[PDB]
RNA sequence: AUACCACACACAAGGGAUCGUUUGGCUCCUGGGACGAGGAAGGGCGCAGCAGAGAGCGAUAUGUGUGGGAGCAGCAGCAAUGACCACACGUCCCCGAAUACAGCAUAGUGCUGGAGUACUCCUUGGAAUUAAGCAUAUGAGUAAAGGAAGGAAAAGAAACUAACGAGGAUUCCCGUAGUAGCGGCGAGUGAACAGGGAACAGUCCAACAGUGUAAUUCUCAAAUGAGAAGUUGUCAAAAGGAAGAAGAUGUGAAUCAGAAAGAAAAGCUGAACGAUACAGGGUGAUAGUCCCGUAGUGUCUUCUUACAUACGGUGAGUAGCUGUGCUCGGUAAUGCACAGUGAAGAGGUGGCAGUGUGCAUCUAAGACUAAAUACAACAGGAGACCGAUAGCAAAGAAGUAGGUUGACCGAAAACAGUGAAAUUGUGUGUGGACCCGAAUGGAUCGGGCCCGUCUUGAAACACGGACCAAGGAGUGCACAUACACUGCAAGUUGAGCAGAGGAAGUCUGUGAGGCGUAGUGAAGACGGAAAGCAGUGUGAGUGCGACCCGAUAGACUUGUGAACUAUA
RNA sequence: UAGGGGCGAAAGACCAAUCGAACAGUCUAGUUGCUGGUUCCCUCCGAAAUGUCUAUCAGGACAGCGCGCACGCAGAGAGAAG
């Protein structure tokens, strides 16, 4: 070892060490297309995705973020007036573990499970779809964006009142 | 460039491939890694790295980095933040801006130069160094403490 | 171009293909074609050569000649025409073998079950012309 | 280095939400206190037809004595944990008056 | 130098390089993951008209049925009264788990054993090597040896994280991170939550079953009886379906002629014609129209999948403690054991030992679970891969010929092409070891010790080298780095993954993280200079076989040997 | 009767032409500061065998002497005169 480098440390001493390559990248993004594709057939008019609550996320550093959670509590569900076994029959996620703790949080979710009720459309059977040429949704249902704002003005007698 | 021939093409047909004829090219010489440090190596460590050989400071057994990652900006940066074209409007006009730092993922406003456009403006962050707060009072602004 | 993917394009896999035939696949490599006259006699534009058929050959030495097919050499992919030979030092003569696809059929040979086989593939035609 | 830079009374704000009350849940229904009953009952039977074991004996006997920091000891030492020695002496006493 | 020795050229010998070719190998991707007491896997022996090896098959050693249809490769004989092929079935000698046996369950019938083990789970457990020595440590919970299962296996619905304005089973990918820490604080080792995604699903037993009648399971009879299990506790409900996928197979356009020349035209020259088909293969030289296909279109056969009852809050030699041994990043104990000791019904946890007290979050000591993930044999498709001293050891009867007492060990050989050099004979020329400089009709003149290599120093009485061909040694990845080149710039980026698209390419989104935009201290705490990020390459350091070849040695096996020789 | 084991009227003798620790196969391409080798042409520049520390003396590292790219620029391996 000669002249000034930051001093080593690559940890390849252990001869039971094993790689993984990538080749089958490509490939394996083929059949997960595939497979989604005739999943949506065996369900036609529905959406291949269920609908999931909005929740803040962790820490300090992420406080000022909404994301996607798991199930909606039996809370939430009762009193947007619906019964957790017509939930589920409607595409609905269930999570019982989570608890409400704000009164803010509960109150959009509730907003959620009225806006969805609202736009949903009910048939007799499959083909009553099909004659009507019903074309079915793709991707996520109602996901954040959580962009950045745009900057406020205001006259210099509110400053004393209100501080932004 | 973008393409170069390599050295070793040019020394074929010269015998030692420059590693010399007395000295040669052996397995191992000096020995294996960053060993040696002690002894024959001394003189290496002592010129380049003189704070190796040590112990110091107080020890956590678990941190947590999330509780205590931050970043900051400095008040002759604040109406950076804001695009041209919004900069360009407030500067003429008579309302006061109200910038939040939370926004843009700073949280501690440091003392550094003076302000742009020496008009008021309203700052939100979660802690400021006391040059800081007087800069932003001398101009009739506003200092916001928030979470 | 090719869009089917479960057929092959290899060099190596299409020559292993024709010199391992065997059955059927076999008796299709000794077709030939016919004359503009049979082609409306009969509805097939191409039949396997048997013995006792009449061909013209139309390229190589032999060129120009006609005659009755003696022998089909399925092995080695062959026919002996009449009259086509080769002396050797003795005198003794040698006939040559013709590779099918240099033949042209003038007249069949209508022994045997012949008559069956042209049948059966006219029928195969019509079953999907006519759909 | 992108940490360290806060101090730790800034650190400890917080944002003002409106919280909800906790649901209580001290109704107890007349079956479920029947259940209780039973197993509590079930308890004495097996204590009046087994008797004591012998560390609960020897217990026993310094607590005449009013020996009551060598009780302590000798039952810290039995079953680990001084909260499980403190429940038991309390059980015990209770048991002999 | 008549004939010996050397060199040059022509011809004949001798050998198999070079160039042209390839029904083989290798790598990546996709499918598949199918054995045995109804005798497997593996071994032996027989069967043909002339038959050794190999292939195929069992004393039925080319039999039956279905779908097709022309010959059986040599010689003699067979064949529309079916040559030959493809799909299924019937027959299937001896040894071998090898069993007329062993262990075990039921009212009874039975089940296990051996083979395979790349990938998954459970035990047991090294040394070479690195530290420039070596003993803790490293290599490594790896190799080796044992047990067991499936097409995957394991895991799995919190006695869980976190301290936020919180989240919410398991597995997998990007990331936190070469970080917090462990360490003769040396060499070296080394995780977790978050934040962005793929795929998504939850449920059972015990505690706790009608008492105006065990209502429950099984057997024989019978059309309504006998008997077995069980009160040390039996018994807690639906048919049902069209979709989805993979194979097999049918059809399928359009050309003739000519001078010269050749063994042969498909070349070349003129005139035509097809295209939703100009992928590729075969034909006596380079073919859209000569043959097999291809684009486009028909049929048929298999496989997969789907509605009912009743409930809660106490599962013990356990959790824990003392001593002890191993283990982990886990540090005054992370997990697992053994011996002593041993709870409460209420207990467990909140990465530093103890005692007290509020607060937050969970419920151990019983069970089941799809999808997203891993990889041999065997089958199919591809390639900036190799081209007979290469590529698998093996392009032919290759794990073969052949060999070890034994465990075990193991080759060569392509085309009836081309036909180099070393080396030999004959003929013709020129010289007496040969090279460089300069010449004659002709004797020759001048200069030169044998190369490669270690070395102060080689022609050396220093070592390697008889001769020719072919093969034969600084490479790949990870991490920091300086330089040259490129885009944008207080910013920058092909993370994974989604949407489009006859597709391992390309285009577009969503969207983390990282580094930078200013530093100082062990820290509490404080704050005041300096263009960066991502690539394409070159020089150079460190770790992995690490430029190529080379020890004496060390360890591990449910592997082998007393045919030579020692003793009873 | 079998390998850190056997067997020996004792020589470290003999245990399949092998014994002061057998054979087969694997870990393993074990390690090497030591010996041998390391494959095309021309052009331009051009060394060292010294100092300090080293379980260091057939080895290293740091400094000194080469080369490449070079922001820039009044200097010099010689004399006088104090």
């Amino acid at each position: 070892m000669r002249g000034n480098q930051m001093l080593p440390n690559n940890h390849f001493n252990k001869g039971s060490m094993k790689f993984k390559n990538w080749f089958n990248q490509p490939m394996r993004a083929l059949k997960r297309k595939e497979v989604r594709e005739q999943k949506s057939k065996i369900c036609y008019p529905n959406p291949l995705k269920k609908l999931r609550p909005v929740v803040r996320c962790c820490s300090m550093r992420y406080n000022k973020k909404v994301r996607l959670g798991r199930g909606f509590t039996k809370m939430e569900i009762e009193k947007a007036g619906m019964d957790i076994k017509y939930a589920i029959s409607v595409g609905i996620a269930v999570d019982l573990r989570r608890k409400n703790k704000n009164e803010e949080g509960l109150e959009e979710n509730v907003k959620r499970l009225m806006d969805y009720k609202n736009k949903l459309k009910f048939f007799t059977t499959v083909r009553e779809a099909r004659d009507n040429k019903i074309e079915q949704y793709k991707g996520e249902i109602m996901k954040p964006v959580n962009i950045i704002p745009e900057v406020k003005g205001i006259k210099v007698e509110e400053i004393a009142t209100i501080y932004g | 460039m973008f393409n170069k021939k390599s050295k070793s093409r040019k020394l074929r047909g010269h015998v030692s491939h420059g590693y010399g004829r007395v000295g040669k090219h052996r397995k191992h010489p000096a020995g294996r890694g960053k060993s040696g440090g002690l002894k024959h190596l001394r003189s290496l460590f002592q010129r380049y790295h003189p704070d190796h050989f040590r112990k110091l400071g107080i020890v956590m057994f678990h941190r947590n980095k999330n509780a205590d990652f931050t970043r900051t900006v400095n008040v002759s940066n604040l109406w950076g933040l804001m695009k041209l074209e919004e900069q360009m409007k407030f500067k003429s006009s008579a309302e006061v801006p109200v910038v939040d730092c939370r926004n843009y993922g700073y949280l501690k406003v440091l003392g550094g130069g003076d302000l742009s456009v020496k008009k008021p403006i309203v700052v939100i962050a979660r802690q400021f160094t006391k040059d800081a707060e007087e800069k932003i009072n001398a101009v009739g602004g506003k200092c916001v403490v928030a979470a | 171009m090719k869009f089917n993917k479960n057929v092959t394009a290899s060099r190596r896999k299409n020559r292993k293909a024709h010199f391992t035939s065997i059955g059927l696949e076999r008796t299709k490599l000794m077709n030939a074609p016919l004359s503009k006259d049979l082609k409306e006699e009969y509805g097939i534009k191409r039949i396997a050569v048997r013995p006792g058929d009449m061909v013209k050959v139309v390229s190589g030495e032999f060129k120009k000649k006609e005659g009755v097919v003696m022998k089909v050499n399925r092995h080695d992919i062959k026919i002996e025409v009449e009259g086509c030979f080769v002396q050797k030092e003795d005198g003794k003569k040698i006939n040559k073998g013709i590779h099918p696809s240099n033949l042209r059929i003038i007249k069949l040979s209508m022994e045997k079950d012949r008559a069956e086989i042209i049948n059966k593939k006219v029928e195969a035609m019509k079953s999907e012309v006519k759909a | 280095m992108k940490i360290n830079k806060l101090n730790n009374a800034s650190k400890a704000l917080s944002y003002p939400v409106k919280k909800l009350a906790k649901t209580e849940k001290a109704p107890l229904t007349e079956k479920q206190q029947r259940s209780k009953e039973l197993k509590k009952f079930a308890m004495s039977i097996a204590r009046e037809v087994g008797g004591l074991a012998p560390y609960e004996l020897r217990a026993t006997e310094l607590l005449r004595r009013d020996e009551d920091k060598r009780c302590k000891k000798f039952m810290k030492k039995r079953l680990g944990s001084l909260k499980m020695a403190k429940k038991k002496i309390e059980l015990l006493a209770e048991e002999m008056r």
